């Protein structure tokens, strides 16, 4: 049960720090 | 002798080839097997690209024509060699200097160069 | 096709020095490259070794020439065996 | 200079292909090799290519599993040549 | 520093999800793969992304541009990698003898 | 109606080595090579499009000509999911003729 909930916490912080605004380019 | 090696000697006899090595017929059957299994290679790529089930004759007809440019490219045609020549054949021949010793192109087109080598230390 | 690697690849480009906020078009190019690489490796693996089956052994023969990728595969497999032993 | 450093390392390795064999195939290619180290480098490159093709063939043979004597059959050499630019296609069963 | 520790965190913790690549490979094979295949195939593709981005930042440092990566540095990244044989294409029957 | 304009070509040389010039002959020949490449790719793609019994040139058949002949994969466009790869449709006639090469060889 410890392995199941802690696996998604390595990826949840990978959606709060990196990629805040979405850019584009000509 | 299979029926396609008995027919490969007929093709060379129909040309001006009366005396050939016996290894030639084993070579002209490996070329004829590599060619049809390269056309049918490309004819299966084109059948799946048009998303059909089998390999129809219009796939093999395209696979023949779409590899007559890279696998068997041709010497240039007669209508192109005439136009390249008849603009080259219109500039006059230049005159010759009287005493120029060895007559050669400029030094970046000849093979005269200091031609170094490594010090065998 | 949708993008199955849009948020994951932005963390990875930051991991190799790009930015915290890369461009969407660059992320798209990287996603297309990853899908093409996986597809090519899978076809060669199906051809080599057991026909119609992709195995770790086939993948290892395919990646043998490139040093960086071969080292990573070996390290991951060994670490996986060690973690199973610890469990 | 990487090539010079490699030639210094070669100052010990002797290639399987002799210098008269390599020095003849450079003569058909267009030059008489004066320095006998250039012949050595070309021979070593050729030896590496043949060794890599043969080793890839041996790896396919070992993978099919028979483990006593490995025969260099065409079934192991023909997929091993296609990784380089050699595409053989041999026929069977001439009708 | 304080950015190098955040960048080293993303260099290690980031991965492609195993629940999607196992869906992606099995759409190519037809039947089934194993867990030790998906573990390796998710790991090689992280090296391959790190082969491009570490080399697309060499294209950007060679030219006169900054860290944001335009697609100009990414098509040039695949061009330089393919000329060194790093990007495999199994649909181009190459020929070395001519 | 020209597609390359000798300033985009000059920046293509400046991105490789900025202290390098081309001569007039080299520039003209490079423009000619670009035009020839465009013409060949377009004709082959159009033949594949005519084969799909369609009248629109999609990006799926400019892909198949550059990959198979010119060894070019242009990344940032994306395709549909590739169907499960059929490996060997070896026919019964090959399964019975090749089972005669071994029958004479060992027996």
């Amino acid at each position: 049960v410890n392995l199941s909930e802690e696996s998604a916490r390595i990826l949840a912080t990978n959606s709060e720090l990196v990629g805040t605004l979405t850019r584009s380019c000509k | 002798m299979p029926k396609d090696a008995q027919m490969m000697a007929q093709i060379l006899k129909d040309m001006g080839i009366t005396e050939y090595e016996p290894r030639v017929i084993n070579q002209m059957l490996e070329f004829a097997f590599r060619y049809v299994t390269t056309i049918l290679d490309d004819a299966k790529i084109y059948s799946s690209h048009a998303k059909k089930a089998t390999v129809d004759a219009d796939d093999v007809r395209l696979a023949i024509q779409c590899r007559a440019d890279q696998s068997f490219t041709s010497p240039p045609p007669r209508d192109f060699l005439l136009d390249i020549a008849r603009q080259r054949n219109q500039t006059p021949l230049p005159l010759i200097k009287p005493y120029s010793g060895p007559r050669l192109p400029p030094d970046r087109y000849c093979l005269t160069a200091p031609n170094y080598r490594l010090k065998s230390l | 096709r949708k993008r199955l690697f849009s948020k994951e690849l932005r963390c990875m480009m930051y991991g190799f020095g790009d930015d915290q906020n890369p461009y969407t078009e660059s992320v798209d190019i990287l996603e297309d490259l990853v899908i093409e690489f996986i597809t090519e490796m899978t076809h060669k693996a199906m051809s080599i070794g057991r026909q119609g089956r992709v195995q770790v052994e086939d993948i290892v023969f395919l990646i043998r020439k490139d040093p960086r990728k071969f080292a990573r595969v070996k390290d991951l497999l060994t670490m996986n065996e060690e973690l199973k032993r610890a469990r | 200079t990487p090539l010079v450093d490699f030639l210094m390392q070669l100052e010990d390795y002797t290639p399987t292909i002799p210098d008269a064999v390599t020095g003849y195939y450079l003569n058909r290619a267009g030059f008489e090799a004066s320095d006998p180290r250039i012949i050595r480098l070309i021979s070593l490159a050729a030896q590496k290519f043949i060794s890599d093709i043969a080793n890839d063939a041996l790896q396919h043979c070992k993978m099919k599993g028979k483990d006593r004597k490995y025969t260099l059959t065409m079934e192991d050499l023909t997929p091993a040549l296609s990784e380089y630019g050699i595409n053989v296609k041999k026929p069977h069963y001439f009708t | 520093s304080e950015e190098q520790l955040n960048r080293y965190e993303m260099y290690r913790r980031s991965a492609f999800p195993k629940a999607a690549i196992k869906r992606l490979i099995q759409s190519i094979t037809g039947t089934s793969v194993s867990q030790n295949v998906v573990i390796a195939m998710s790991g090689i593709s992280k090296v391959f992304v790190g082969e491009v981005v570490e080399e697309a930042l060499d294209v950007c440092e060679k030219w006169g541009e900054m860290p944001p990566l335009q697609p100009k540095h990414m098509r040039e990244a695949v061009r330089r990698l393919k000329s060194k044989g790093q990007i495999p294409n199994s649909k181009h029957k190459k020929i070395i003898f001519f | 109606n020209q597609v390359l304009t000798k300033k985009k070509l000059q920046d293509l040389v400046r991105e490789v080595d900025p202290n390098e010039q081309l001569d007039e002959d080299v520039e003209e020949m490079l423009l000619q090579i670009a035009d020839d490449f465009i013409e060949s790719v377009v004709t082959a793609a159009c033949q594949l499009a005519r084969h799909r019994k369609s009248s629109t040139l999609e990006v799926k058949d400019v892909q198949l000509h550059l990959e198979r002949q010119w060894n070019m994969w242009i990344p940032g466009f994306g395709s549909e999911e590739i169907r499960p790869y059929k490996k060997a449709c070896t026919t019964e006639a090959h399964k019975q003729r090749m089972a005669l090469i071994r029958k004479t060889t060992k027996k």
